[PDB]
RNA sequence: AAUCCGCCUCCCAACAAGCUCUGCGUGGUGGGGAAGCCCGGGUGACAACCCCCCGAAGCCAGGGAGCCAAGAAAAGCCUCUAAGCACAACCUGCGGGAACCCGUACCGCAAACCGACACAGGUGGGCGGGUGCAAGAGCACUCAGGCGCGCGGGAGAA
RNA sequence: GAAUGCCGGCAUGAGUAACGAUAAAGAGGGUGAGAAUCCCUCUCGCCGUAAGCCCAAGGGUUCCUACGCAAUGGUCGUCAGCGUAGGGUUAGGCGGGACCUAAGGUGAAGCCGAAAGGCGUAGCCGAAGGGCAGCCGGUUAAUAUUCCGGCCCUUCCCGCAG
RNA sequence: AGCCGGUAGCGGGCGUGGAUCCCUGGAUGUCCGAAUGGGGGAACCCGGCCGGCGGGAACGCCGGUCACCGCGCGCGCGGGGGGAACCUGGGGAACUGAAACAUCUCAGUACCCAGAGGAGAGGAAAGAGAAAUCGACUCCCUGAGUAGCGGCGAGCGAAAGGGGACCAGCCUAAACCGUCCGGCUUGUCCGGGCGGGGUCGUGGGGCCCUCGGACCGAAUCCCCAGCCUAGCCGAAGCUGUUGGGAAGCAGCGCCAGAGAGGGUGAAAGCCCCGUAGGCGAAAGGUGGGGGGAUAGGUGAGGGUACCCGAGUACCCCGUGGUUCGUGGAGCCAUGGGGGAAUCUGGGCGGACCACCGCCUAAGGCUAAGUACUCCGGGUGACCGAUAGCGCACCAGUAC
């Protein structure tokens, strides 16, 4: 069964994603097929906030090799959700 | 479906062949995929280890090397003799290993 | 998970209503995410718990499908 | 150039055999074949337009089975055909075959 | 079907105005801001932000004239009405809410594209400063910017 | 033992031709096991309707950073479009789609053909054409008409008033 | 009794309260693909309707549903696509051979297409063809390179009969009767359903008199054995010695319905895996064997002359098939034209005619014996890494 926790996979751990916390922008790895409207609801029901803005971008998996074997890491999708003025997501505040 | 092992951890076995033939010891481990057993203080080798957190001072350690499982014979806990194994069906009606020389359970 | 704990999980699950199974799955999927988050920041040494929860969720949904199937 | 809707007659393949010479039965040395080539023989297809239950029905039919179309119409008098479209009427007529 | 459009007639109007739409200017406001010497950043700086001239092939644009070879469609839009419906519906104004999917890195006259090569070849559109040469996208030099072409060092024969 | 045989290996030519535009180099400083070849500074030269900048194809991580130098690089290499790893692409208004139609393609009706299939007004699909609402600045190592800032705008839904 | 695939490691877990693993059934099963809501450059995009979720109306997500064609009284069933060969049908070459070449050959082969299924085709005589005979069909041997065909060249090439494998025969149409429906030109009407009846060549059937009132049995269904998809039991050796190692050599034994073979440190019946001989299925598949239902199956004369498959037979024209290439050219098939009859009817026995026989066309189905080998297994006077499949290896890959 589909739940908000199927949509939000993991937080994005990078200096760029952390820089967003200050103004209330939290960045997640989300399911590649997930819609902006969908992610807004998932973040809201999971973390008890109000989402005012959602930005998405697909992240292509990097091609990689172990010796003779050429391969690809999986494709990902990340979302930047803007929470309502004054609100916070403490899980990510983290750090 | 499964590798047939006539011996298990950790019954007592005779090592019937090889440099350590005649030796007796408990079966520390069984490795079906190599069809091999580890027997306590049998088939000792000198292994080089690097200076590491695991081995400060480094040097060498001693290790038991696997033995082809056919080289090994279980010792009957009853009559104390090396033996082939037989299967016996109980009333249970489970099946057990029993000694061939006498009839005792080997478990 | 221990076999005994799996047995018990299925016994209790099969007594739950479809509605209770849904609520429970929802909560376990929430806990899974929490586990993911921890594993992501290297703070989950007991990593076996992730597989475990996943199979619990599967068992739960399997029973949910059992209940609804007739 | 097609199929008879009644008989199922269809184009067949035949050789066209060109011959020269005098036949033996006429005292000649005999017939010689100067060429054989495939060709097709077509059923003698024609249109038969027929009024049935107020609707115009047309059949594509080899001339040999033209009277067959009328037999179907005659036998059609025992059928509930009113209100039906020409396609359905045709299907019914052909069913009677 | 039509109150629309077409056709006929009559009456005011007509290189007008009006109505409308666009461009440019101004415009509350928000920005930017050099050389130089200081270790991309600071200063310069409370930076100044004005006048004149040249001026498009771009804009007003669906402008104008001439010509013969006589120069897409369909939707958006507007108007007309038909069933219907006329507590609806549409129009105008205002307010709040709502606003999905994919692309976005980088190369791009080339060492990242087509040529087996980090190949003197090939690759459509736009910007392409200044001075002088009659003009110019020509030529010479040069701005911004980019390069010295991924073997060199000698020698000074045929 | 031969088939200008087949596959593979290794010779000869030979330290020979060549090292891919005759736009061009020099020095100082640094790094490093190692430097003509990497970084920095000064000097010199070359392009400048380009050899500069932006966009579309096409390519597909080549982008940024750290750590590397066996191979790739026509030399060298401490460098790199190379190896490993981590990071990086943010849109109601930009482009395409939830709009339109063009050739053409498909194709209700319908027509034709031994089979496969060929046609076919409408309709549908089809764009770099029509249509449609965002400009300036700042910020990152790496994205920006997308993030931020300022000032504007569009459609849909619902409500109110006329 | 170990385990968390190949895969060790880090970091963590599980298992005699039976894990990992193997078989069977079920659940889940994103997106594309016949692909089927619609569109599309496969794996993307965009919708209607119903229900649900969010603050939810705009927006989005979740579940259900929505293509077209065929058949049958909006709804039901079926279809679509795939499969290594094998099979049948619709089409159908050429090189080559004829030491040139055209008829002829290659060859109804290669190939294209449609369809079928574990097979397919064929099949219950309008047969054969000379035996006063045989008795569906298929397949193997043979007949036989015979008979014949043939620019009588190159070449091509049957059938009957005999020996075997297998074995099996049925359902309809029409006459006549019953019933329902509808047509209109009112009935003893015509037509369309459905049911009864009937199915044959010593001709059979119908109808009308007349005499006579249980055994067969499926190819369908049910149960069962048997089989497949995992598995299990399974005899008998120790010591010394050389050696890294014994299974070699030595001594003394032992098993054998097992001395096939592969392993183990070298060369082992007795150490291991096995082998001989036995054992085994709750679930699913199969079941041609066994048992049982059911469908179906069944007289005699006499009269009547009602019926016995139509654009058919039959004749002619054009052609195919067959051994048959126009030949004396029948037979079987049929594109065109003409065009019957119902047993006193009709087809055949190689032009034709007579005689003498054979057979019953124009409706359908039918196991088995036959073919093939993607798949599993068994076995080689088969290969052993340039061999053997193109691939022993991450190959239909790199390129
Ligand atoms: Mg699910
Ligand atoms: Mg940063
Ligand atoms: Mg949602
Ligand atoms: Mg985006
Ligand atoms: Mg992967
Ligand atoms: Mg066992
Ligand atoms: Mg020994
Ligand atoms: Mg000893
Ligand atoms: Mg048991
Ligand atoms: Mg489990
Ligand atoms: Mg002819
Ligand atoms: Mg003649
Ligand atoms: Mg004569
Ligand atoms: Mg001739
Ligand atoms: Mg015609
Ligand atoms: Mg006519
Ligand atoms: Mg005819
Ligand atoms: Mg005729
Ligand atoms: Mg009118
Ligand atoms: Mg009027
Ligand atoms: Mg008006
Ligand atoms: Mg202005
Ligand atoms: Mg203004
Ligand atoms: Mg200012
Ligand atoms: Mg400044
Ligand atoms: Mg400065
Ligand atoms: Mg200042
Ligand atoms: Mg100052
Ligand atoms: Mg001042
Ligand atoms: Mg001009
Ligand atoms: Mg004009
Ligand atoms: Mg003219
Ligand atoms: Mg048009
Ligand atoms: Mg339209
Ligand atoms: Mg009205
Ligand atoms: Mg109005
Ligand atoms: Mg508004
Ligand atoms: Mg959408
Ligand atoms: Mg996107
Ligand atoms: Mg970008
Ligand atoms: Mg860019
Ligand atoms: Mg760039
Ligand atoms: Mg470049
Ligand atoms: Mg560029
Ligand atoms: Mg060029
Ligand atoms: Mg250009
Ligand atoms: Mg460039
Ligand atoms: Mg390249
Ligand atoms: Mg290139
Ligand atoms: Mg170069
Ligand atoms: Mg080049
Ligand atoms: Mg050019
Ligand atoms: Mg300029
Ligand atoms: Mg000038
Ligand atoms: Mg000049
Ligand atoms: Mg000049
Ligand atoms: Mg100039
Ligand atoms: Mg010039
Ligand atoms: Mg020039
Ligand atoms: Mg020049
Ligand atoms: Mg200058
Ligand atoms: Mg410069
Ligand atoms: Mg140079
Ligand atoms: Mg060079
Ligand atoms: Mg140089
Ligand atoms: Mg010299
Ligand atoms: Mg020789
Ligand atoms: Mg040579
Ligand atoms: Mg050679
Ligand atoms: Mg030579
Ligand atoms: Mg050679
Ligand atoms: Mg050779
Ligand atoms: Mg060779
Ligand atoms: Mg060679
Ligand atoms: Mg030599
Ligand atoms: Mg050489
Ligand atoms: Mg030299
Ligand atoms: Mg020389
Ligand atoms: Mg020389
Ligand atoms: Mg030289
Ligand atoms: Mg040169
Ligand atoms: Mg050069
Ligand atoms: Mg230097
Ligand atoms: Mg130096
Ligand atoms: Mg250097
Ligand atoms: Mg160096
Ligand atoms: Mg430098
Ligand atoms: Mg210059
Ligand atoms: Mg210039
Ligand atoms: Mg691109
Ligand atoms: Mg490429
Ligand atoms: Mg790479
Ligand atoms: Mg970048
Ligand atoms: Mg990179
Ligand atoms: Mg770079
Ligand atoms: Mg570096
Ligand atoms: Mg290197
Ligand atoms: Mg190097
Ligand atoms: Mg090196
Ligand atoms: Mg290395
Ligand atoms: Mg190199
Ligand atoms: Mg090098
Ligand atoms: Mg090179
Ligand atoms: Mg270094
Ligand atoms: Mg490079
Ligand atoms: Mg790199
Ligand atoms: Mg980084
Ligand atoms: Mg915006
Ligand atoms: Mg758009
Ligand atoms: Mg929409
Ligand atoms: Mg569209
Ligand atoms: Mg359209
Ligand atoms: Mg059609
Ligand atoms: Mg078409
Ligand atoms: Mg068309
Ligand atoms: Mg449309
Ligand atoms: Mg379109
Ligand atoms: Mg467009
Ligand atoms: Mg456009
Ligand atoms: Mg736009
Ligand atoms: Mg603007
Ligand atoms: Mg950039
Ligand atoms: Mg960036
Ligand atoms: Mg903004
Ligand atoms: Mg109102
Ligand atoms: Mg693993
Ligand atoms: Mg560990
Ligand atoms: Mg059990
Ligand atoms: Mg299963
Ligand atoms: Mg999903
Ligand atoms: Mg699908
Ligand atoms: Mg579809
Ligand atoms: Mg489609
Ligand atoms: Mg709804
Ligand atoms: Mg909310
Ligand atoms: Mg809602
Ligand atoms: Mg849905
Ligand atoms: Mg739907
Ligand atoms: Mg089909
Ligand atoms: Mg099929
Ligand atoms: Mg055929
Ligand atoms: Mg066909
Ligand atoms: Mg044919
Ligand atoms: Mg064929
Ligand atoms: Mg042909
Ligand atoms: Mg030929
Ligand atoms: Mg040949
Ligand atoms: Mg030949
Ligand atoms: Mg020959
Ligand atoms: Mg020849
Ligand atoms: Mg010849
Ligand atoms: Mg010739
Ligand atoms: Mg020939
Ligand atoms: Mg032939
Ligand atoms: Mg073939
Ligand atoms: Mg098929
Ligand atoms: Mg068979
Ligand atoms: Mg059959
Ligand atoms: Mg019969
Ligand atoms: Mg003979
Ligand atoms: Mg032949
Ligand atoms: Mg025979
Ligand atoms: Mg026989
Ligand atoms: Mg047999
Ligand atoms: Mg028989
Ligand atoms: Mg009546
Ligand atoms: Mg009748
Ligand atoms: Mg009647
Ligand atoms: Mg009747
Ligand atoms: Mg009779
Ligand atoms: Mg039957
Ligand atoms: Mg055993
Ligand atoms: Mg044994
Ligand atoms: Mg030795
Ligand atoms: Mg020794
Ligand atoms: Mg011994
Ligand atoms: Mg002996
Ligand atoms: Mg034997
Ligand atoms: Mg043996
Ligand atoms: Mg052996
Ligand atoms: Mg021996
Ligand atoms: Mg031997
Ligand atoms: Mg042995
Ligand atoms: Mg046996
Ligand atoms: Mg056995
Ligand atoms: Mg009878
Ligand atoms: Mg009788
Ligand atoms: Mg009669
Ligand atoms: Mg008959
Ligand atoms: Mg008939
Ligand atoms: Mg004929
Ligand atoms: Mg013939
Ligand atoms: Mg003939
Ligand atoms: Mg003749
Ligand atoms: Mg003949
Ligand atoms: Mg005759
Ligand atoms: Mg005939
Ligand atoms: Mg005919
Ligand atoms: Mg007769
Ligand atoms: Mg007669
Ligand atoms: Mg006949
Ligand atoms: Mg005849
Ligand atoms: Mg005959
Ligand atoms: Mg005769
Ligand atoms: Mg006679
Ligand atoms: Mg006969
Ligand atoms: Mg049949
Ligand atoms: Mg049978
Ligand atoms: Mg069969
Ligand atoms: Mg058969
Ligand atoms: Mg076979
Ligand atoms: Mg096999
Ligand atoms: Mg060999
Ligand atoms: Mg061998
Ligand atoms: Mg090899
Ligand atoms: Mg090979
Ligand atoms: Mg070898
Ligand atoms: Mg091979
Ligand atoms: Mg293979
Ligand atoms: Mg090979
Ligand atoms: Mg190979
Ligand atoms: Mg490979
Ligand atoms: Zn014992």
């Amino acid at each position: 069964m589909k739940t908000a926790y199927d949509v939000i996979l993991a937080p994005v751990l990078s200096e760029k994603a952390y820089a967003g916390f200050a103004e209330g922008k939290y960045t997640f790895w989300v399911h590649p097929k997930a819609t902006k409207t969908e992610i807004k609801n998932a973040v809201e029901t999971a973390f008890k906030v109000k989402v005012v803005k959602v930005n998405t971008l697909h992240v292509r998996g990097k091609k990689k090799r172990l010796g003779r074997y050429l391969g690809k890491r999986p494709d990902r999708k990340k979302a930047i959700v803007q929470v309502a003025p004054g609100q916070k997501i403490e899980a990510l505040e983290g750090l | 479906m499964r590798v047939k092992m006539h011996v298990k951890k950790g019954d007592t076995v005779l090592v019937a062949s090889g440099k350590y033939k005649g030796r007796v010891g408990k079966v520390k481990e069984v490795l079906p995929k190599k069809y091999a057993v580890i027997v306590e203080g049998v088939n000792i080798v000198k292994k080089a280890v690097r200076v590491s957190p695991k081995y400060p001072q480094g040097g060498f350690i001693e290790k038991e090397a696997p033995l082809h499982a056919s080289k090994v014979r279980p010792i009957c806990p009853a009559c104390g003799k090396p033996t082939r194994v037989r299967k016996k069906f109980l009333e249970n009606g489970k099946k057990i290993r029993v000694c061939a020389k006498c009839g005792g359970a080997l478990d | 998970m221990k076999l005994s704990e799996v047995r018990k999980q299925l016994e209790e699950a099969r007594k739950l209503s479809p509605v209770e199974l849904e609520k429970l799955v929802r909560e376990k999927k929430r806990e899974l995410m929490e586990l993911r988050f921890q594993a992501s920041i290297g703070q989950l040494s007991q990593n076996h718990k992730i597989r475990d929860l996943k199979r619990q969720i599967a068992r739960l949904l399997t029973v949910l499908n059992e209940k609804r199937r007739q | 150039s097609k199929v008879c809707e009644i008989s199922g007659k269809r184009p067949i393949v035949a050789n066209s055999i060109q011959r020269r010479g005098k036949a033996k039965r006429e005292g000649g040395v005999g017939k010689k074949t100067t060429g054989i080539s495939k060709r097709r023989q077509y059923p003698n297809l024609q249109k038969v337009r027929v009024r049935v239950a107020g609707q115009e029905i047309t059949f594509r039919v080899a001339a040999s089975h033209i009277p067959k179309v009328y037999e179907l119409v005659e036998r059609a008098k025992g059928l509930k055909l009113e209100g039906l479209s020409p396609k359905e009427i045709k299907k019914e007529l052909l069913k009677l075959l």
